[PDB]
């Protein structure tokens, strides 16, 4: 599964 | 009597169980057939309940003074869920398996080794552990049952507010009554409305399958659970 | 919970939603009524209508990926995957503004978001919507209901379910106040697949249909059976999003190009 | 529906 994205966007979020 | 008795509700469930009884025909002294497929023993159950599941409706109050042909639009809608809430609620008395009305226990693995575990686990965790931790009683299965029995959405009614107002009905009884029986939990009525998103996608995961244990056929199934199987 | 904390759970994710999110129900009523002087929606009824309302942005700033090159259903496709996309990305904000949400087990966080997401697109969707048509790109455009429905395949009945889902939920007359919380509650569902520690979060969600309870009472005082009402159309959500999994299912087998975004494969991977 | 509609009319 691992779900990576998932991952970044709950630990930091997302650039501008 | 007040619309919807959560008397009459509870009369419905009981007058068509199991019981006492109908726990021997296949699991302890005999059993007609001999079916060697988990999904076969399960398929037999659910045909043979589709009968009983249809004196339970005449019993829910306001059913059988709906339009004929909408009873049978409600029934034909909401067969899978009504059957699977039901063996699922039978079954918190089991531990990792399912008991099926025929009398029959089907434990996990096999289910997990006839290829359709998954599903067959959530059920397990999803509907009957969660009909467990809050212990619903017959009365709250009930109308839980009959909210979903009355499905306004249901293609082709011929008054799908009327269907609407006897489900709202029926939340009105549910709270009604579970503030009465259960004071100490301000958010049960909630807990219990909340235990019918998972019945529906397992009810819809449940039909794919079923439309793939027919699209194939090898020794076919049982009529009437083939009637409803001819799609909405 | 006391009724203070209770109201106070209820302000604090109303701001966060409204942090969380441009385009609030408010604000796309007001647009779709007639009701905010500030340059209305171009209305995208055919063909033409979504080519002048796509090189609209030509003359912009190139921003829309993918452009043209292969039918009308593909532009449609890319354009409410790109919204999708954004959302997910909205929506993940959000939740980690539920107090109590960061501190789950992470693979929990991945999970009731995994599950979580599209049933909330798909709530928020209606707010965009009415019985004609649905607002797009931050509601600039106003892609008709007709239209799409006149896509060809299968392409043409992807958004007709959510319409009708949409005219129904709509009926509730829910601000966003009411939705902020609802929301939370959808999020914070405890019967995910693959969920670890499940008393937690049936702890929080609690607290949250505590406290929806008292925000529809106190903002609905007339309207009867409400929070019922509510709630029943998170059942209804799970079948709009299995129908619509069902349906990009039925791209992918009809069309060797699918090609769909990695974060929704993501999702999609082993989902229900 | 055969078995259906007839167990629903008696
Ligand atoms: C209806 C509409 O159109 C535009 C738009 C069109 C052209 C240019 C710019 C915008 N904005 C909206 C409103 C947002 O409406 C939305 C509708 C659905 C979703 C869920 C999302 N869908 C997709 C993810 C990837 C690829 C395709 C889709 C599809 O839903 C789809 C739609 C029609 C045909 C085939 C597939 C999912 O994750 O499953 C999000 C927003
Ligand atoms: C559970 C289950 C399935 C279907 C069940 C249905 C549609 C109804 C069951 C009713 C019962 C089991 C009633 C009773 O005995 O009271 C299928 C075959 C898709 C796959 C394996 C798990």
């Amino acid at each position: 599964e691992r779900h990576k994205i998932l991952h970044r966007l709950l630990q930091e979020g997302s650039p501008s | 009597n007040e619309d919807m008795p959560v008397e009459r509700i509870l009369e419905a469930e009981l007058a068509v169980e199991p019981k006492t009884e109908t726990y021997v025909e296949a699991n302890m002294g005999l059993n007609p057939s001999s079916p060697n497929d988990p999904v076969t023993n399960i398929c037999q159950a659910a045909d043979k309940q589709l009968f009983t599941l249809v004196e339970w409706a005449k019993r829910i109050p306001h059913f059988s003074e709906l339009p004929l042909d909408d009873q049978v639009i409600l029934l034909r809608a909401g067969w899978n869920e009504l059957l699977i809430a039901s063996f699922s609620h039978r079954s918190i008395a089991v531990k990792d398996g399912i008991l099926l009305a025929t009398g029959l226990h089907v434990h996990r693995n096999s289910a997990h080794s006839a290829g359709v575990g998954a599903i067959f686990d959530r059920v397990l965790t999803e509907l009957v552990s969660k009909m467990r931790d809050m212990q619903m009683d017959k009365t709250e299965l009930g109308c839980l049952r009959a909210i979903v029995l009355f499905n306004p959405d249901s293609k082709g009614l011929s008054n799908p507010a009327e269907v609407e107002a006897l489900r709202e009905k029926v939340y009105a009884s549910l709270e009604a009554y579970c503030k009465h029986k259960y004071p100490e939990q301000p958010g049960r009525f909630a807990k219990l409305l909340l235990r019918l998103p998972a019945l529906r996608s397992i009810g819809l995961k449940c039909l794919e399958h079923l439309f793939f244990f027919k699209l194939i056929g090898d020794t076919p199934i049982d009529t009437f659970l083939m009637e409803m199987l001819e799609a909405p | 919970p006391e009724s203070a904390d209770l109201r106070a759970l209820a302000k604090h994710l109303y701001d966060s939603y409204i942090k969380s999110f441009p385009l609030t129900k408010a604000k796309a009523r007001a647009i779709l009524t007639g009701k905010t002087t500030d340059k209305s929606p171009f209305v995208i009824y055919d063909m033409n209508s979504l080519m002048m309302g796509e090189d609209k942005i030509k003359f912009k700033h190139i921003t829309p990926l993918q452009e043209q090159s292969k039918e009308v259903a593909i532009r449609i496709f890319q354009g409410c995957q790109f919204r999708s996309v954004e959302a997910v990305q909205e929506i993940t904000e959000y939740a980690k503004s539920i107090p109590g949400f960061v501190n789950l087990d992470l693979n929990d966080q991945v999970t009731l978001l995994k599950y979580g997401v599209h049933e909330i697109i798909y709530t928020m969707l209606a707010s965009l919507m009415n019985k004609d048509g649905v607002l797009i790109s931050e509601g600039q455009g106003f892609m008709t209901r007709e239209f799409l429905k006149s896509l060809r395949k299968p392409f043409g009945d992807f958004m007709e379910p959510k319409f009708e889902f949409a005219v129904k939920f709509n009926a509730l007359e829910l601000d966003d106040s009411d939705l902020a919380i609802f929301i939370a509650v959808i999020i914070l569902s405890g019967d995910r697949p693959g969920l670890l520690n499940v008393k937690p979060i049936e702890d929080i969600q609690d607290n949250l249909l505590q406290a929806l309870e008292l925000q529809l009472k106190l903002n609905h005082p007339e309207s009867s059976q409400l929070f019922a009402k509510l709630l029943q159309k998170m059942t209804d959500l799970r079948q709009i999003v299995t129908e619509h999994v069902q349906l990009l299912q039925v791209i992918k087998k009809t069309e060797t190009d699918m090609s769909l975004h990695p974060l929704l494969q993501e999702i999609y991977k082993d989902l229900y």
